[PDB]
């Protein structure tokens, strides 16, 4: 089961970076999404720090052990969202979602 | 994507959400439905395979849904039995980029516009 | 690390390193796009485009006209199934069916995943970059067939667009459409890194796969499928190291010989090379060049193994009394050399040749006693033989030695014949 | 392509190939111009045309500072006769008088003929763009010494002209004057066009080498003859492939063992690799290195050639009863392997290696029994022993069993001494 | 040169020739010095120097990735103590105070010594052209993130400096941290010169290694330690050519074969190769790869040579009668072909051959008598055996013959074995 | 190029021809003649290799003419035996680039301004 | 004996293909030469599609069987005059002419 | 850089001239004394290497200087004894290039400004 | 012990050599001071024509058999200089200065 902090907060142009934490991610790789309300989600990282085009390049991932984490660099007020992660459990065959963290720009 | 048949019903009936007029080349990719309750985070909800094997649920729906694909068409159907009230959802269609199935690769992409799945009283 | 020395046969087994076993191919698709360069034409004497529109344009049309010793047999297997491997797929992307196919994939974005008539599944990618530029920006700026135009800008920047197409020509041109690495260009970084990362293995392989990239890199090769229309076509095969951190074990050897009554018998062992554990079997890799270490990991191809059964480490062990048939060479006259090895060298030094060990402190330590010694990195700095010098292996580990009177001065060898190259210990001594 | 298998020895003989074999060597000798930059000075501290110019400089100075196991014999003489027909003409070229007379030859016109004084007559071609930019545009738009002038135009155009002279002093630089392969860089598309054109050869091999030439230019070589004052002077070396077109075969060989009591009885045939028929004489190449398949079409060279006998296509028939000395290898412990060919692949499959065939059609298909095995490749796509897998080549064609008792299995062996290199077949069995 | 037939054994010895033995290895650490190209960032679309900066920014992350058969014998000791050698001393500049320390040496000016903690002098270079250009004027120039300046001479110059950097990683990238050769861009002319003119030998040697320098250049090679900070920081090990002008000899030999009623028995010397003298010992040099000759000397590797005895040089003068077991190949099939040598070539062909000799003068001069036969390159400047020709060395010098009646010829073939692969030669004879 | 000789003669005489002032190092190149009848088209006459060996013949002239050469004053040289009124025709000189006899080319190129031999009446 | 057409024509600025037929072409190479009417004979291409240096790009060839064709493409005002095709009998020591194909320009 | 102990005395006495604020890591160079009688060519007087082992000497001082090194303050000494009226010179302090001490290489570089001792009635 | 001329003098603008001969030359290589007066001595060449970064590309030399030289092309103003050459003696441990040649510009 993945897991993630609930909301996080981030002085803007500063720096910050979400955490999902999951005993799965040993073997399998994270999915990152941002979804802004409405809107359906957009890949925004996916893998060892692969963004799809079209992503801006600041944001960037990093990963160890069994927990990846997102880093938005000079974080712009257009970064506000939530971000989730997902990733296969055990199985090879269920993907699992976390719950998703609501970040803030100040 | 023209995503079609999602609106209401009551309880304990049936209701079917296709997904198609895919952009990309809708064969030789996986497929996959992903759904979102009204504010609530993501949920996935079944998974195919880009000959039609590999018919997979999760839990919640394990026994209820069928997740089915026709390759001449380009279409790909969701349809729902015995709908129960925490089924309400938007139901979003989405792809699945690995080549084998072997692979480590857990994301999703291509990602289509919502479908609104109401149950009601 | 862990050396054990073998006194029974003069050798070392190096015990410790890790497995990096390939296990497979994996094979991406590019597309290369020149645009339509054959209609453009200069009708206003030398300038700079039109050098750099002459090199496009020949380099173009030149791709059109492209197109039992274990140590022997274990290679000629492992270059068989790379060839093969690719040119079976490579004939089955050659259609202009599949062609159309992969072009239709790729026609609104940069990457596709596509399964050939034959099967297999593949990744594609396209290199789109230049007919970018010569379709929106070049043929607007030739007017009129008036290609020295005042502004330079055009010309520099054409000479960077075309910099990656004229590489991948003259990579392919020079090996006559099979390469022997994936260069710089055939496969960019970011090309790679994302192709890795699809490989149908799990993360842990993949996340050394990318931390460990110029391996993958150089053991690859890519494969030419053709020019259609005006975009190049080419393949790359990348190696998929599906088994990680198995065990692994290097075996080294020197003469053994010994002498009694004034003749020399000696033994030397023929199974060196590299060993690995895999799954509950062991595979030997004798090939020269098909085995390659960076620190604890060793990287290998599976298709250079041969099997052997797993009693074969007792050779390593009590090679004077197990059954397993030992492959040793055997003959009367000695040689003096110096085998080295991870953590130290083997001395085999005999009658008139002088050997002695030394340090970057102090010149020279000692001077070495006759018949196979084994000399610890902790011990000296250098060994020398004969005015000729070695530099030994500084890295820090552990040394054992496993005592046991010469395999060569314990029993008497056969009367005829000696000499006998690459034969089972049985066969030479306690006839 | 009809690929017979052999039960009598576990070996492949795949007929069907077509010849291509190299006899001759021809020569075409470059002159490149740089002119007189080493004239040429700046003196306004650092600008494109300084450090272009310091690049064309220095390299031009730099060029003045360079100055029976039948396969390793072949492979041997091969490489000694084309060094040495190399250097034989390029110590003939190399006097002042006859670099004079070339530079004679060439000076109205871009390509002149000219007979050696040792007679040899070659072709002779001028690289002249560089002196002409250097001294009909560089030297007047420097005047004094002004260097950092305000025209990018000419230092973006110099960075086109001196960049085949650099890349030639590079690969020269590299391999101590005697390149690898021909580059694209020493002999021009263009160039190279004509000089095939000019070959002592008939219209036919022509036309095959003109739509062949990556494989021309891959397998030919240059050597530098020196600077004379301001030009460059090489050689290339260039194949000469004057016969196409005649049959040729290909063996392959897997260990034969067999089981008697419980012990084992193994051979290995060693007359493996290429042949070709040429003017009713038989001609074996051993090396790997020199012939290379591209479809049909087998690029050998003759100088590898040796000229085994007729009747040693026996050994493919009955090798059990012919008179001819048959090379085998022979030894108690069997090797179990793959080896492939163009149409299957042969499986040793022994003392319990787990050995199974599958495709791509879903699942393993069958596990094979013990023993030498033949699996065709409209059979399977994939072969597997013990975790390792190969896949199959692809090639259809007729595949042929010519049934028989295996020799193996047939004669009792010699008790002493019974593992044996490279011998005749009647020095280990029926004593 | 003066070259002597043996027609005891079919053979040749060719002497005079000159050595040139490494003996030792020379290091110079480089730090190149790239600059902050890292924050320097582009924020207006597609530019040239966008483009020339993404290149940089892109090889700099990505350099962040990476990281008895006397013959077989002979070349495994070479290459590993090669390699040894190079890890050996890398690891200690591998350490964070070291590359502090070196940086610190080179702070104020481009050259300077350094000791390691390890013990061991270097060299050091800092190339620091690229940091001067990005520091001083690249960072000014795109003063605001924007990049697509008006001024073109920047984009211009940037490919310039950038250009020796963007080499360096790609031959680190192509090969996994360690090089086959010094590239021209890992040492220019200048810096190789100013390197090999501080090795640690007299004057002499450095005078031919000097004007060698393409020989030392292709014999050393290159290990990449790092990026630090931004910094690539590589190491160059070049060979210290320490021993020169001692006397070499190169032995060639062909099949000697006889007949006795008609069935044949044949043998040949497995001794070919180079050998030299030095300080009164014999070295044998057997790999094929490492020994290279330009003109009269002869370039090899000391960590090559196996140890012979003196006693050695008699199987080229009495092998009939010598106690020196001389090495030979027995066997029963008489191969026809020819072995070249530097003033000749021996012809060796039997049953079933037509060896002829021919000239430029006149296309065929003599058929040649069955046996073995010396052909002069004073004779015939071509010879062909079976609708094959070989083209003969001009180099000038005396030839003598040694008569004697062929070992082939003289003695009584042992009965069994009597195919024997690599064997003193009283197993074979006068049984 | 110096082209000489062409002049009107009674049949059943002699003349020479003669072809000189070369640009090219003629004497490493095989030379060979080609005839133009007025308005006819062209035909091959003789020919000669470098080194004055291989002098060869059309049948229509291979028992007349003779074909020489000297490589020291640099001269190509016809003679003209038994004129016929059949062979009025303007006379090239050409040359010939093989590098070897056995090889596939057979074009000419450095073609003379010809000279009018006008056997006639 | 070299065969070749008397006569062809071609509109200005298209294509056109002059054949030149024969047995020894098969084994032996060809020239093509343009004659202006009163003047000697000017190589335009040799062998298997070369041209001398000033002939124009306009000028190519090709062979196939027993048969070589020069292509003119976008045929010009000056490409009016005979071509004639020559090569060598099946002996390889007589050279051989074929009639000249007259090409005239509209 | 600084060099002190410059000065004058009378012939049969002691001094010691120094070599200090180095710019260069004296601590592996191998360093010389050199010396310049007024007007006269050089001498060399002197040599160390990096380690403080090698001290060598020219016969005109062997048995009376005394070079000597400090590697953790970086200054150089030389040690004068029994000054002989002959040793009037500029004493400069020169720096070796040699990494290996069997090497080639011959010359000295970083070349100080130079310590003038006198000695005199 | 090496030697060299008192003295030499030179055309303003054209070349002069400055030769410096001893046995030992023959072994081990030689450096090249100048000295304008005064001033401490300066390295302008040592070993096989390598020059000190900033000395100008005028100043360059050779050697042969015992004998190597300074050629100073195109003799400025600023030659005008004492030359010393300096070598090791045969032991390998003593270094030796040639004397001086006082090199004047006219
Ligand atoms: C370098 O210098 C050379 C000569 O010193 C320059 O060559 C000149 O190039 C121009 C074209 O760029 C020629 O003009 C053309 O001439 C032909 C003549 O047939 C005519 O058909 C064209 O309409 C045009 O007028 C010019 O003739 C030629 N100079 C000479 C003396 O022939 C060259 O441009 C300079 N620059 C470079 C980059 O080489
Ligand atoms: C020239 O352009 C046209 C379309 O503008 C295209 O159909 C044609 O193929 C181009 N030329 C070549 C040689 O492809
Ligand atoms: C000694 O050899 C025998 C015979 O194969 C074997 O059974 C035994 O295990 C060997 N010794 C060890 C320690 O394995």
């Amino acid at each position: 089961e993945l897991t993630q902090d609930p909301a996080v907060s981030v002085a803007l142009g500063q720096t910050v970076r979400i955490t999902c934490q999951g005993d799965s991610l040993r073997n399998y790789f994270a999915g990152w999404y941002q979804q802004k309300p409405g809107q359906a989600p957009l890949l925004v990282l996916y893998g060892e720090n692969i963004r799809p085009s079209g992503i801006p390049d600041r944001f960037s991932g990093s990963s160890s052990g069994n927990t990846v984490s997102l880093t938005i660099t000079g974080a712009q007020a257009e970064d506000e969202a939530d971000y989730y992660c997902n990733s296969r459990d055990n199985s090879g065959n269920h993907w699992v979602f976390g719950g998703g963290t609501r970040l803030t720009v100040l | 994507l023209v995503q079609s048949g999602g609106g209401v019903v009551r309880p304990g009936t049936s209701l079917r959400v296709s997904c198609a007029a895919f952009d990309f080349n809708f064969r030789d990719y996986g497929m996959h439905w992903v759904r979102q309750a009204p504010g609530k985070g993501l949920e996935w909800v079944a998974g195919i395979w880009y000959d039609g094997s590999n018919k997979d649920y999760a839990d919640s729906v394990k026994g209820r849904f069928t997740i089915s694909r026709d390759n001449s068409q380009n279409t790909l159907y969701l349809q729902m039995n015995s709908l129960r009230v925490e089924d309400t959802a938007v139901y979003y269609c989405a792809r699945d980029p690995r080549t084998h199935r072997e692979g480590a690769l857990s994301h999703f992409d291509s990602w289509g516009q919502g479908t609104l799945v109401t149950v009601s009283s | 690390l862990k050396e054990s020395y073998l006194e029974e046969s003069c050798s070392t087994i190096t015990e410790g390193y890790l497995s990096v076993l390939r296990t497979g191919w994996y094979t991406n698709v590019f597309t290369l796009e020149v645009g339509d360069v054959e209609n453009l034409t200069c009708a206003d004497g030398p300038s700079l485009i039109k050098t750099e529109l002459d090199l496009t344009k020949s380099a173009l049309r030149e791709l059109r006209t492209c197109s039992f010793v274990l140590g022997a047999i274990a290679c000629g297997v492992a270059t068989a199934a790379a060839v093969t491997a690719g040119v079976a797929i490579a004939k089955c992307i050659r259609l202009e069916s599949e062609v159309t196919a992969i072009k239709n994939c790729l026609k609104k974005t940069n990457e596709c995943v596509s399964t050939l008539g034959c099967g297999v599944r593949v990744l594609a990618t396209a290199v789109r970059e230049l007919k970018d530029f010569v379709s929106k920006n070049l043929t607007r700026a030739i007017n009129k067939n008036k290609c020295d135009i005042p502004d330079l800008k055009m010309a520099v920047s054409f000479s960077q667009f075309n910099r990656r197409f004229l590489n991948v020509v003259r990579q392919f041109s020079d090996n006559a459409g099979i390469t022997p690495a994936i260069s710089k260009d055939l496969m960019t970084d970011a090309e790679l890194a994302r192709a890795i990362s699809n490989m149908p293995t799990s993360a842990g392989q993949i996340k050394l796969m990318l931390e460990n990239r110029c391996m993958v890199r150089r053991k690859g090769f890519g494969i030419l499928i053709g020019v259609y229309g005006s975009s190049v076509i080419y393949m790359v095969q990348l190696p998929i190291f599906g088994v990680i951190d198995t065990p692994c074990w290097i075996v080294k050897a020197a003469p053994s010989c010994s002498e009694k009554k004034g003749n020399y018998a000696c033994l030397l062992r023929e199974d060196q090379g590299w060993y690995c554990q895999n799954a509950g079997s062991t595979v030997y890799y004798p090939c020269e060049k098909d085995c390659e270490t960076r620190g604890d990991h060793v990287f290998c191809d599976t298709a250079a193994g041969i099997n052997v059964a797993e009693q074969s480490k007792e050779c390593n062990i009590n090679i004077s009394t197990t059954n397993y048939p030992c492959k040793v060479s055997c003959g009367r006259h000695p040689i003096s050399m110096v085998a080295l090895s991870p953590l130290g060298a083997l001395v085999a030094c005999y009658k008139g040749v002088s050997c002695s060990i030394g340090s970057n402190r102090v010149g020279i330590i000692k001077q070495l006693n006759k018949g196979c010694s084994y000399i610890t990195n902790q011990d000296a700095d250098t060994v020398t033989i004969d005015n000729t010098v070695y530099q030994l292996s500084k890295v820090e580990g552990e040394q054992h030695v496993i005592k046991g009177r010469p395999v060569s001065s314990s029993f008497d060898p056969v009367k005829f014949p000696q000499d006998q190259f690459n034969v089972a210990l049985d066969q030479c001594f306690e006839s």
